[PDB]
C-alpha cells in the first residue's frame, strides 16, 4: 500500500578526497515478490549522477524527465549542467507536484567541472534539499544506511578506500532489509574518469 | 479567435476562394487513376525541374491511408498532408469503434466532408 | 518463512529457512524453525514465532507424560491432534501458527499439517509459510516415492533455496532433518548466500543472476 | 483476468494466457484470447479489471497501427514498450486509472533478437527472459529459475511452459480453463493450436 | 525545529537551530533555517521544510521585482502581507510557520506567521516544536531597551533551551542580525555546542575486502571527433 | 476507561543541596471554565513527604484518602510509627506506583500524573514521577503537563545534572520554582495566579506555604503593540 | 476570546482581552483584537485568527475604495460588507465579529455578526467564548446614555469577570473610545482589573 | 532518437497551419535540415513558409 | 479512549564474548518530544550472574524485570539455593511473557551472562516470548541502525580476504572485552547522531566469572 | 469446504463431496474425505469453516457411537438428524457458533427405506429426495429437478450425479478436484473407488 516501499530499493552517496561515490542495489519487487535483479537506480546526465529510490514507475519517469530537461539546458546554455544547478532543478521539478508528488527519494552526486569541488545532495519527495558534506542515504533501508555510514565514514578518503567504505555500508544495510539486495553497483567518480563496479552479494 | 468569413458568395453566386483553390489544383502535378477488372492503378507525375533530389526520402505522391486503401492528390503539397493525417486517424477510429476497416466510399465521404467544412467555417481557407 | 516436509520410502524429509522478520526489518537470521519434540518427532514453525514456540513446547510436554503413563511413544496422529485441540480453544482470539508434525511410528512415517485456523491434514507433501508457493514448484516436479536419502535431502534443500531467492521474507540459512524409524537425524545448517552460488555453478540454474 | 505468462528463448518469444472469463460465480467463456497484435512482430497480452483491459489494449493497438501507416515502418519492441509504459504512468494519476497489467513480446528485426517486456498498471517496466503477472509468477518462477537457459529452442520453451501450467493446474484453487499459446519470431506471430 | 526573534534598541535579531527530522531520524545535522527574502529582510522557518523554502523563495522573488518596479527598498510589511495571503489561500496545506524580521525605511520590524495565514506582532517571538522551551527563557530574561549584544545572547540562549530540552531540535545555532543603518550580518553556526567526539576505532578497510564481479569504464564525455 | 472532568494542571519540582521543593497552583478547571479557585493539590504525608498531583480532581481526592488511610494503617501495632518505622517517601511512592499500574492493567486508570517529593531517613533527596500508565522516572527536576515543556528547561539551567545539586541552595531553588510558576501563568491557559509551595529540607523539615501569588509580572510593553501587522493606530 | 462594544452618550467604546490560544498553550498574551477598518469604524475579532484577519483586511480595502469614490461610509455600510463576506463564505469561515463606529449624524452604533453571517444592531454587544459567563452581569448593569467614565468601568468590570472564568480569555484589557473628539486607546493591566 | 523526417514533417506542419488558419502572417524562414538516423542514414531536407 | 501503552524510547545492545558478555543501554527516558530523565537506569543486575534490560513501554519493562528478579528469588527458595543458569532464565522469561499473550508486555528484552561451559551468552526476546540465543543483538528505537554495523564488525559479514576476491571469507576471530566496548561506544555514538530518542548517557554492564562490573559514558544531550 | 451433494434413490442414498482443501491461494490437499460414519447405516457429509467442520462431525460421531454402545441398538436416520439439528440450533446462539452445514444420508432398516436430510448451520432441517449446500445446488438443482425419479436405481443415480458434477466442472470458477462418492444402503456404507 505504501508507495515508497512497494518496489523497495536503496541508494547511498559519499564524498572523498577530490572524489565522490554513489551506489545502489539492483532489486525491483512487488512487495514480497522479487521481479528483477537488474533494476539500476543510478543515472547520469553528463558528469552529474542521480540516484532515485521509491516507486519504480516514478523513478523511470523522473529519469526520462531529467534527461529531457538536461538535454535542453545543454542546447541553450552550450555546456553541461553542474551538480549545484541540477540540484535546484530537481527541487523545482518535485515541488511543482507539491499536492500530487512523485514517491521518490532522489540523490545527486558529482564534481563541479570548474571548481573541482565534490558535491552530494539528497531530497525528500516534495523537493527539500539536504546538502551534506559527508554522505546521503535513501531507501527502504535508510535507517540501516544511516547507522553504517555514521560509524564507517571518515573524511578525505582516497577513491580506492572510499570504494570499500561505501560498498560495505550498502551491503550490510541491504542484508538487514527484506526489500533491498539482489545485486549492487558502485560508481567511483573523479574529475575526468568514472569507474563502475558490480558487487557480489547474497541473492536472498 | 480569428473568425473572419473568407469563403463567401459573390453577386453571381460564386465562392471565389473555393474556385481559386481549384486553380491551385490545376497548377499541381498530374495524377491519374485507372481501375481494371481485378485491380486499380494510380499514376503520378514528378516534375523534372527538381534534380539533385533524394528519391529515397522525398515524400511519395501516393499515400497509404490503411492497408487496403490509398490516396493520391494534385495541388498544394502541405495541404495534402493535413487531409491524409485526418483520413489515417479516422481509418483507425473506424476500426476501433465498429470493428471493421473503412469502405473506400466511407473514407472518401469523410475526406470530402472535411474539405467542405473548410468552405463554410470562419477564419479558414 | 518457508518450511517444507515430505514422506518417502526412507522416512520423511524436513527443511526450513531461518529468517525472522518485523516488517521490512530482518530481526534475526539464526532461528530454529524445527523443534525436536522427541527423538522420533519433529515440529515446524511458521507465522507467530512466539505462538509456534510456546504451543509446540507445551505439546512436547504432553507427549512426554503420555509416554510415562502408557509406556508407549505417542503416535504422529495423536500428537498432531493434541496440538489441534489446544489451539482450537483459542480460535478467533488472534493466534497465528502454521505447523507440520513429522515423525515415524507404528504405521510408518507420518506427516500432519496443523494450523491456528483449525485444519488438521495428513499428507505426503506439505509446505507452509510466505515462500511455500515457490517451494511447491520444485517439490511437485521432482518428488517421487522411490527417492534416495541423498537425493531427497537435496530436493528439500533446493526447494527452500528457490523460495529464499524469490521471497523477501525468506532466507538466511537452510536447516535439514531426516526422520527414520531409528529417529531423526540433523543434516546441518546451510547458509543460503554460499549455497546459492554453489547450486548455481553445479546445477546451472539461476542463469538470470550474474556471478 | 487471471494468468498471463511470457518466456523469451533463443530465437522467439512465447506468451501463454488463460482462456477463462468470469463474472462472479459463473464462467462466461472458456476460449477467450487475452492478446492483441500491435504489429506483425509485436504481440501484447493483458490482464486486469473488466473493460479496462480490452479498452486499453485496443487503444494501444490503434496507436501503433497509426504509427506504422504514417511512417511505413514497424516500431521496435523497445519503442512500443516505452510508449505503453508512458500511457500507464500517465493513467495512474488520472481520475480513473486503467487497471491493466501487460506483457509485450516482440522480435526486433534490426537486432535479430526476441524481446520480452513486463509492464504493470503503475507503469513499472522491466525487460526479462521470463515473466508473469498477478499470482501466476508465484507458482511458476521457481521452475523457470531452475530450468531456463537463454539458448533454449522454441520446443524446449514450450515443454517448460507445459510444466509451468501443470503446476498452476495442481496448486491454484481457481480453474482458468487452460491457456492459449502464441509464438513471436522472425516470421511473425502464430498460434499453437494444440496445448 | 526551534526558531526565535528578538527586537532591540536599533534593530532586530533572529535565530534558529539546525536539525531536520524524518520521524525519529535526523536527516540533516546542519540544516539552514534562516532564509533571505531581501538583503535586509530575513525569515526563520519551522514546519514542512520544502514549504518554508518554496514560500520564502517565491515571496523573495516577487519582493525583488517589486523593489525594482518601485525603485524603493522592500518593506517587511510587504513580505508579511504577501506571505499571509499566499498561506491563507492554501488553507494551512502549505505547512510554513515563519518568523519574519527586518529593517527598512520605516524602521525595524518583527512578525510571526502561521500556516493558516494569521500574523502576530511582538518584541520577542518563538515558533516550532521547541517554542515552549525557548519562550520560557524569553519570558524569564527579556526586558525593554535591550542592546544588540544582549539580544543576541537572549536569542541564542532561547535556541539552546530548545536544542537541549526538545528532541525535535538540536545541533548548532544560526543567527542573523538586522541593525538600522547597517548591512545585515548572517552568522552561520554562531554556536557549535554539539561536535561529535573522536571515535574509538578506525573502520577503514583493507583494499580487496569487498567481492567484485565486473568492472567497466563509464563514458561521461560527449561523442568524440575523428 | 473514562475521561477526566475537573482537572488540575502542572506540578513542578526540583532537588537542591539539602532537600527538595515542589509547587502547584490552586485551580480546578472544568474544561475551559476555571471553576474551582481554592483547590489544594499538594498533599503532605507526615513531616517528610509531599505528594503533588495533577489531572482528574475526583481521582486526586481518592488518592488523598488512600494516603490518609496509609498513615492510619502504618501506625497500627507500631510503637516506632513516629520514628524508625515512619512512612518514607520511597514507601509512599512505590505504593502509589503499584496502584497506578494495577488500575491501568484493568483498563480503569486513575487519570493523574503524580510527583512524590521528600527526604529519606538517611538525608537523601527523593523525587520521582508516576502517571496513569504506571510509567515512572526520576530526575533532578520533574514537572507534569505544561510544566514539562516550560518549567523543566528553566529548572535544568540551575540543576543540569546530578553534580549541580550540592552547588544549589534553597534560596536559588525557590527563586527558580517561583519564576517557573510565573512563566506558566503567562503561557498556560488552564493556570491560576494563586499557588502553593512546599519545601522539604533535611535540617529545617517541612515548610508548607499557602496563598502565594505570581508577582513582578511584565505587561507594560503591551501598550506599544497595535494591530497584527500594518495597523498604526 | 472576550470582546464587547458599548454605545454611550458621546459615542461608542470597544473592549477586548489579549489572549490567543493553540489548545491550552497561549500563543500570544498581548494580542490586539481591536482592529481598524476605517478612521472611526473599528471591529472586535473572535474565532479563527486567520479568518478574522483576512476578513478585516478585505473590509478595510473595500471601505478605502468606497471612501475614494463616495466619501466616508456609514457604520451600517461597514457591517454590511463584513456580513456579505461572513454569510457567503459561511461554510469555510469561523469568525465572530462585532462592528462599532461613530458618525456625527447617527452617533455611536454597534452591530454584531455571529457565525451564520446574520447582522444584529444593538445598544451593546458581547461575543467570544468568555462572553457566556457575563450575559447575566451585563444585562443587569447596562444602561443607555452612560458617561464615558461609567462605560469604561462597565466594560472593565465585565471583561474582568469574563477573563476570571474563561481560560481562553486573559492578559490585558484593551479598549478603544470612538467619539467626536477623536480616537483614544486605553489599556488596563491584571493588577488593576483582577482586584475589582 | 527522433527520425529526421518526422521532425521535419512536424515543423513543416506548423508552417502550413499559419497559411490556412489563424489570420497571422507566416514565418519568413526557409530551413535546410541536415541529420542522421538508423533507417535512412544521412539525410538532407528543406522546408519553406508554405510548409 | 484510554490507551494503556506508551513509548519511552531507549535502545539496548548485547554482545557475547568467549568468556564474557556485555549488556549496554542508553539512560534517556522520553515521551513524544520531551525528556523525562537524562539518567534513568535500564539495565539491571538480576542475580546469579545475569543482567537484564526490558523496555519500550517503561512501565511494562519495570514490571517484567521486577517479576523475573522475583522468579530468581523463588528459584533459590524452592530448589536449595541452586544457581539459575542463563538458559533456564530464558525459558522462564518466555513463560512470563506468554502469560499475557492477550494483553502483551510492550517491550524489547535482552538478557546476558555466561552459559554452563563458562562462555558468554546473549538471549533476545520478542514481546510475547519468542527467544533466541545470539552472539550480537540490538533492541529498541535504534536497533535497525546498530545491528548491520555489528553484522559487519562482529561477525565479519560481506568481508573477504584481500587478493582472493570473494573466494575466501574473513575468518571469525573472537573479540576481547576492550575491543567489544569500543564497538558498543561507537554504536551508541552513531545512533545518538541520527536518532532523537537516543542520547544523554550510556551504561554498560560487563559479566565475567568474577561477577558484574559497570561502566558509564556520556552521550550528546541534544 | 466447497461442494457437498446428496441424492436419495429407490433403495439407497448417494453422497458426493469435493476432495479439495484450500488455504488462501494454495490447494493443500486433493483427496480429502469430508464425511464421517455416524453408524453402520448412517453417513454424514459436511462443509463450512476450517476446524469447525471436523470438530463438529467427530463430536456428533462420538455421541451416536456412545448411544449405540449404551443401548446395543442403531438409531434411526430421523433420530440422528434431529439430534444433529438440536446441536446446531443450540450452537447458533452460543458465544462462537459452529459454522458447519451437513447432509445426513441413512438407510432405515425398520422401514426399509433410504432417507436424506439437509441441515444448515442455523439448525434448519429438511428431508429431501436430493439436496446440496452452498453454491452447489445453484448449478445442480435444475438437472435434478429434470431427471430425478424416486424409482431410480443406484446406477441411474450415479449417472445423474456424473451429469451434475460435469456441470459444476464447466461453470464453477473454483477447481474442487473432483468428488469422493459413497453409497448408503441396506448392506451398509461403501465407497465408489472409480468416479
Ligand atoms: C517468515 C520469516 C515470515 O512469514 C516466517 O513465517 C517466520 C516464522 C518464524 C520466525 C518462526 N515468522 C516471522 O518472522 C514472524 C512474522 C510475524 C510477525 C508478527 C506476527 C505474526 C507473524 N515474526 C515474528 O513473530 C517476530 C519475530 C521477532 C522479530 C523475533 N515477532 C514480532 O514481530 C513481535 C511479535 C509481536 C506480537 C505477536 C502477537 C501478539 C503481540 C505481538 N512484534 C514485535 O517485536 C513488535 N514490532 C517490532 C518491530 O516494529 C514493529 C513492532
Ligand atoms: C524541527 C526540526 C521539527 O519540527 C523543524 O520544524 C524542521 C523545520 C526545518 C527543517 C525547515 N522541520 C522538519 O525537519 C520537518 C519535520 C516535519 C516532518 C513531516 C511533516 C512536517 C514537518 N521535516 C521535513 O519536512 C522533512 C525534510 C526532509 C528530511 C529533507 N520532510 C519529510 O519528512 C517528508 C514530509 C513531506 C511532506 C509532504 C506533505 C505534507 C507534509 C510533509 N517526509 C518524507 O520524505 C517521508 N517519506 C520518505 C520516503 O518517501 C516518502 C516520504
Ligand atoms: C478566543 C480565544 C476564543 O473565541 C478568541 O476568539 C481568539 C480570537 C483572536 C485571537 C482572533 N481566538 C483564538 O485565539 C483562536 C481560537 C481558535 C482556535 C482554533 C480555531 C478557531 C479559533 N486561535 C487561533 O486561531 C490560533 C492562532 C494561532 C495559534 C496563531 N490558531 C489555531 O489554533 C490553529 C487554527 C487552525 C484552524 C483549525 C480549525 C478551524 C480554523 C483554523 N489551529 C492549530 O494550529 C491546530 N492546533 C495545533 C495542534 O493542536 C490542535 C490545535
Ligand atoms: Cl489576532
Ligand atoms: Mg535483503
Ligand atoms: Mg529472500
Ligand atoms: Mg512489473
Ligand atoms: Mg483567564
Ligand atoms: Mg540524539
Amino acid at each position: 500500500s505504501d508507495p515508497s516501499s512497494i518496489n523497495g530499493g536503496i541508494v547511498v552517496a559519499m564524498t572523498g578526497k577530490d572524489c565522490v561515490a554513489i551506489a545502489c542495489d539492483l532489486r525491483l519487487g512487488s512487495q514480497s515478490l522479487g521481479v528483477s535483479n537488474k533494476f539500476e537506480k543510478i543515472f547520469h546526465y553528463g558528469h552529474v549522477f542521480l540516484g532515485i529510490t521509491g516507486l519504480a514507475t516514478d523513478v523511470t519517469t523522473l529519469n526520462e524527465m531529467f534527461r529531457y530537461k538536461t538535454n535542453l539546458y545543454k542546447l541553450k546554455e552550450e555546456r553541461a549542467i553542474e551538480p549545484e544547478t541540477f540540484t535546484q532543478l530537481v527541487s523545482s521539478s518535485l515541488y511543482e507536484r507539491r499536492f500530487g508528488p512523485y514517491f521518490v527519494g532522489p540523490v545527486v552526486a558529482g564534481i563541479n567541472s570548474k571548481s573541482g569541488k565534490p558535491f552530494i545532495a539528497g531530497f525528500d519527495l516534495i523537493g527539500c534539499i539536504d546538502e551534506a558534506k559527508d554522505f546521503i542515504v535513501s531507501g527502504t533501508a535508510s535507517d540501516q544506511l544511516f547507522g553504517m555510514c555514521e560509524s564507517l565514514y571518515e573524511p578525505n578518503l582516497e577513491p580506492e578506500d572510499l570504494f570499500e567504505t561505501i560498498s560495505q555500508a550498502l551491503l550490510n544495510a541491504a542484508d538487514r532489509d527484506a526489500l533491498s539486495g539482489w545485486g549492487a553497483v558502485v560508481y567511483i567518480i573523479k574529475k575526468d574518469e568514472v569507474v563502475k563496479r558490480y558487487l557480489k552479494m547474497r541473492q536472498d | 479567435g480569428y473568425d473572419r468569413a473568407l469563403s463567401i458568395f459573390s453577386p453571381d453566386g460564386h465562392i471565389f476562394q473555393v474556385e481559386y483553390a481549384l486553380e491551385a489544383v490545376k497548377r499541381g502535378t498530374c495524377a491519374v487513376g485507372v481501375k481494371g477488372k481485378n485491380c486499380v492503378v494510380l499514376g503520378c507525375e514528378r516534375r523534372s525541374t527538381l534534380k539533385l533530389q533524394d528519391t529515397r526520402i522525398t515524400p511519395s505522391k501516393v499515400s497509404k491511408i490503411d492497408s487496403h486503401v490509398v490516396l493520391s492528390f494534385s495541388g498544394l503539397n502541405a495541404d495534402s498532408r493535413i487531409l491524409i493525417e485526418k483520413a489515417r486517424v479516422e481509418a483507425q477510429s473506424h476500426r476501433l469503434t465498429l470493428e471493421d476497416p473503412v469502405t473506400v466510399e466511407y473514407l472518401t465521404r469523410y475526406v470530402a466532408g472535411v474539405q467542405q467544412r473548410y468552405t463554410q467555417s470562419g477564419g479558414v481557407r | 518463512t518457508t518450511t517444507l516436509a515430505f514422506k518417502f520410502r526412507h522416512g520423511v524429509i524436513v527443511a526450513a529457512d531461518s529468517r525472522a522478520t518485523a516488517g521490512a526489518y530482518i530481526a534475526s537470521q539464526t532461528v530454529k524453525k524445527v523443534i525436536e519434540i522427541n527423538p522420533y518427532l519433529l515440529g515446524t514453525m511458521a507465522g507467530g514465532a512466539a505462538d509456534c514456540s510456546f504451543w509446540e513446547r507445551l505439546l512436547a510436554r504432553q507427549c512426554r507424560i503420555y509416554e510415562l503413563r502408557n509406556k508407549e511413544r505417542i503416535s504422529v496422529a495423536a500428537a498432531s491432534k493434541l496440538l489441534a485441540n489446544m489451539v482450537y480453544q483459542y480460535k478467533g482470539m488472534g493466534l497465528s501458527m502454521g505447523t507440520m508434525i513429522c515423525g515415524w511410528d507404528k504405521r510408518g512415517p507420518g506427516l500432519y499439517y496443523v494450523d491456528s485456523e483449525g485444519n488438521r491434514i495428513s499428507g505426503a507433501t506439505f509446505s507452509v509459510g510466505s515462500g511455500s508457493v515457490y517451494a511447491y514448484g520444485v517439490l511437485d516436479s521432482n518428488y517421487k516415492w522411490d527417492l534416495s536419502v541423498e537425493d531427497a535431502l537435496y530436493l528439500g534443500k533446493r526447494s527452500i533455496l528457490a523460495a529464499a531467492h524469490r521471497d523477501a521474507y525468506s532466507g538466511g540459512s537452510v536447516n535439514l532433518y531426516h526422520v527414520t524409524e531409528d529417529g531423526w537425524i540433523y543434516h546441518g545448517n546451510h547458509d543460503v548466500g554460499e549455497l546459492f552460488w554453489k547450486v548455481k555453478e553445479e546445477e546451472g540454474s539461476f542463469n538470470n543472476v550474474i556471478g | 483476468m487471471d494468468i498471463i505468462l511470457g518466456i523469451r528463448v533463443q530465437d522467439s518469444v512465447i506468451l501463454a494466457s488463460s482462456k477463462a472469463v468470469t463474472r462472479g460465480i459463473s464462467v462466461l467463456k472458456d476460449s477467450d484470447d487475452k492478446t492483441r497484435q500491435l504489429s506483425p512482430h509485436t504481440l501484447m497480452s493483458f490482464a486486469g479489471e473488466a473493460g479496462d483491459t480490452v479498452q486499453f489494449a485496443e487503444y494501444i493497438q490503434a496507436n501503433i497501427q497509426l504509427y506504422s501507416i504514417r511512417e511505413d515502418y514497424e516500431l521496435s519492441p523497445q519503442a512500443v514498450s516505452s510508449f505503453v509504459r508512458q500511457e500507464l504512468a500517465k493513467s495512474i494519476r488520472s481520475r480513473r486509472p486503467y487497471q491493466v497489467n501487460v506483457l509485450i513480446g516482440g522480435y526486433d528485426k534490426k537486432k535479430n533478437k526476441p524481446e520480452l517486456y513486463q509492464i504493470d498498471y503503475l507503469g513499472t517496466k522491466v525487460e526479462l527472459p521470463y515473466g508473469a503477472h498477478g499470482y501466476s509468477g508465484f507458482y511458476t518462477f521457481s521452475l523457470l529459475d531452475h530450468h531456463y537457459r537463454p539458448d533454449m529452442t522454441t520446443e524446449e520453451g514450450l515443454d517448460l511452459l507445459k510444466l509451468c501450467v501443470q503446476e498452476l493446474e495442481k496448486r491454484m484453487p481457481m480453474d482458468f480453463k487452460g491457456v492459449i499459446v502464441k509464438i513471436v519470431d522472425k516470421d511473425g506471430i502464430r498460434q499453437v493450436d494444440d496445448f | 525545529t526551534t526558531i526565535v526573534g528578538v527586537k532591540f534598541n536599533n534593530g532586530v535579531v533572529i535565530a534558529a537551530d539546525t536539525r531536520s527530522t524524518q520521524g525519529p531520524i535526523v536527516a540533516d545535522k546542519n540544516c539552514a533555517k534562516l532564509h533571505r527574502i531581501s538583503p535586509k529582510i530575513w525569515c526563520a522557518g519551522a514546519g514542512t521544510a520544502a514549504d518554508t523554502e518554496a514560500v520564502t523563495q517565491l515571496i523573495g522573488s516577487n519582493i525583488e521585482l517589486h523593489s525594482l518596479y518601485t525603485s524603493r527598498e522592500p518593506r517587511v510589511v510587504s513580505a508579511l502581507q504577501m506571505l499571509k495571503q499566499h498561506l491563507f489561500k492554501y488553507q494551512g496545506h502549505i505547512g510554513a510557520y515563519l518568523i519574519v524580521a527586518g529593517v527598512d525605511p520605516t524602521g525595524s520590524h518583527l512578525f510571526s506567521i502561521h500556516a493558516h495565514g494569521s500574523t502576530d506582532v511582538g518584541y520577542y517571538l518563538s515558533l516550532g516544536s521547541g517554542s515552549l522551551a525557548a519562550m520560557a527563557v524569553l519570558e524569564s530574561h527579556w526586558k525593554q531597551d535591550l542592546t544588540k549584544e544582549e539580544a543576541i545572547k537572549l536569542a541564542s540562549d532561547a535556541i539552546q533551551a530548545g536544542i537541549w530540552n526538545d528532541l525535535g531540535s538540536g545541533s548548532n545555532v544560526d543567527v542573523c542580525v538586522m541593525e538600522i543603518g547597517k548591512d545585515a550580518e548572517y552568522l552561520r553556526n554562531y554556536l557549535t555546542p554539539n561536535v561529535r567526539e573522536e571515535k574509538q576505532k578506525s573502520y577503514k578497510f583493507p583494499r580487496g575486502t569487498t567481492a567484485v564481479l565486473k568492472e567497466s569504464i563509464v563514458n561521461i564525455c560527449d561523442i568524440q571527433e575523428e | 476507561t473514562q475521561q477526566p472532568i475537573v482537572t488540575g494542571t502542572s506540578v513542578i519540582s526540583m532537588k537542591y543541596d539539602n532537600g527538595v521543593i515542589i509547587a502547584a497552583d490552586n485551580l480546578g478547571s472544568y474544561g475551559s471554565l476555571l471553576r474551582f479557585n481554592g483547590v489544594e493539590r499538594l498533599i503532605p504525608v507526615g513531616d517528610n513527604t509531599v505528594v503533588g498531583i495533577s489531572g482528574d480532581i475526583s481521582d486526586m481526592q481518592h488518592i488523598e484518602r488512600l494516603l490518609k488511610d496509609l498513615v492510619t494503617e502504618n501506625a497500627y501495632d507500631n510503637p516506632l510509627a513516629d520514628a524508625e518505622e515512619a512512612l518514607e517517601p520511597s514507601y509512599i511512592f512505590e505504593y502509589l506506583a503499584t496502584v497506578m499500574y494495577q488500575r491501568r492493567s484493568k483498563m480503569n486508570p486513575l487519570w493523574n500524573a503524580i510527583i512524590v517529593a521528600g527526604v529519606q531517613s538517611n538525608g537523601d533527596q527523593f523525587l520521582r514521577y508516576v502517571n496513569l500508565l504506571g510509567v515512572t522516572y526520576s530526575s533532578p527536576t520533574l514537572a507534569t503537563g505544561f510544566g514539562a515543556h516550560m518549567a523543566n528547561p528553566l529548572l535544568r539551567k540551575v540543576v543540569d545534572r546530578e553534580s549541580d545539586i550540592p552547588k544549589t541552595t534553597v534560596q536559588v531553588a525557590e527563586e527558580a520554582i517561583v519564576n517557573a510558576m510565573r512563566v506558566l501563568y503567562y503561557r498556560d491557559a488552564r493556570s491560576s495566579r494563586n499557588f502553593s509551595l512546599a519545601i522539604i529540607d533535611k535540617n529545617t523539615g517541612l515548610t508548607f506555604k499557602k496563598n502565594l501569588q505570581v508577582e513582578n509580572m511584565k505587561w507594560d510593553f503591551a501598550k506599544d503593540i497595535k494591530g497584527y501587522g500594518t495597523q498604526k493606530i | 476570546t472576550s470582546i464587547m462594544a458599548v454605545t454611550f452618550k458621546d459615542g461608542v467604546i470597544l473592549g477586548a482581552d489579549s489572549r490567543t490560544t493553540t489548545g491550552a498553550y497561549i500563543a500570544n498574551r498581548v494580542t490586539d483584537k481591536l482592529t481598524r477598518v476605517h478612521d472611526k469604524i473599528w471591529c472586535c475579532r473572535s474565532g479563527s485568527a486567520a479568518d478574522t484577519q483576512a476578513i478585516a483586511d478585505i473590509v478595510q480595502y473595500h471601505l478605502e475604495l468606497y471612501t475614494s469614490q463616495y466619501g466616508t461610509p456609514s457604520t451600517e455600510t461597514a457591517a454590511s460588507v463584513f456580513k456579505e463576506l461572513c454569510y457567503e463564505n459561511k461554510d469555510n469561515l469561523t469568525a465572530g465579529i462585532i462592528v462599532a463606529g461613530y458618525d456625527d449624524k447617527n452617533k455611536g452604533e454597534v452591530y454584531t455578526i455571529p457565525l451564520g453571517g446574520s447582522v444584529h444592531k444593538l445598544p451593546y454587544a458581547i461575543a467570544g467564548s468568555g462572553s457566556t459567563f457575563i450575559y447575566g452581569y451585563c444585562d443587569k448593569n447596562f444602561r443607555e446614555n452612560m458617561s464615558k467614565e461609567e462605560t469604561v468601568d462597565f466594560i472593565k468590570h465585565s471583561l474582568s469577570q469574563a477573563i476570571k472564568w474563561d481560560g481562553s480569555s486573559g492578559g490585558v484589557i484593551r479598549m478603544v473610545v470612538l467619539t467626536a473628539a477623536g480616537v483614544e486607546r486605553l489599556i488596563f493591566y491584571p493588577d488593576e482589573y483582577e482586584q475589582l | 532518437d527522433i527520425p529526421v523526417e518526422i521532425l521535419v514533417r512536424r515543423l513543416s506542419d506548423i508552417k502550413q497551419g499559419y497559411t490556412q488558419h489563424g489570420g497571422l502572417r507566416p514565418f519568413g524562414v526557409s530551413f535546410i535540415y541536415a541529420g542522421y538516423d538508423d533507417r535512412y542514414g544521412y539525410q538532407l531536407y528543406t522546408s519553406n513558409p508554405s510548409g | 479512549q484510554f490507551n494503556p501503552y506508551g513509548d519511552n524510547g531507549g535502545t539496548i545492545l548485547g554482545i557475547a564474548g568467549e568468556d564474557f558478555a556485555v549488556l549496554a543501554g542508553d539512560t534517556r527516558n522520553i515521551t513524544d518530544y520531551s525528556i523525562n530523565s537524562r539518567y534513568e537506569p535500564k539495565v539491571f543486575d538480576c542475580g546469579d550472574n545475569i543482567v537484564m534490560s526490558a523496555n519500550g513501554f517503561a512501565a511494562d519493562g519495570d514490571a517484567l524485570v521486577k517479576r523475573f528478579k522475583n522468579s530468581v528469588k523463588w528459584y533459590h527458595f524452592d530448589h536449595n539455593d541452586k544457581k539459575l543458569s542463563i538458559n533456564s532464565a530464558a525459558r522462564n522469561i518466555q513463560h512470563l511473557l506468554y502469560s499475557r499473550r492477550f494483553f502483551p508486555y510492550y517491550v524489547y528484552n535482552i538478557i546476558a551472562g555466561l552459559d554452563e561451559d563458562g562462555k558468554g551468552a546473549v538471549y533476545s526476546f520478542d514481546p510475547v516470548g519468542s527467544y533466541q540465543r545470539e552472539q550480537c543483538r540490538a533492541g529498541g528505537a535504534a536497533a535497525s541502525l546498530i545491528m548491520p554495523f555489528l553484522d559487519n564488525q562482529v561477525n565479519f559479514k560481506n568481508q573477504y580476504e584481500p587478493g582472493t576476491n570473494g573466494k575466501v571469507k574473513k575468518p571469525l576471530k573472537y573479540l576481547s572485552v576492550e575491543e567489544v566496548i569500543k564497538l558498543v561506544r561507537d554504536s551508541f555514538t552513531s545512533a545518538t547522531e541520527r536518532h532523537i530518542q537516543v542520547g544523554d548517557g550510556l551504561e554498560i554492564l560487563i559479566v565475567t566469572k568474577d561477577g558484574v562490573r559497570k561502566e558509564f559514558y556520556e552521550l550528546k544531550r541534544d
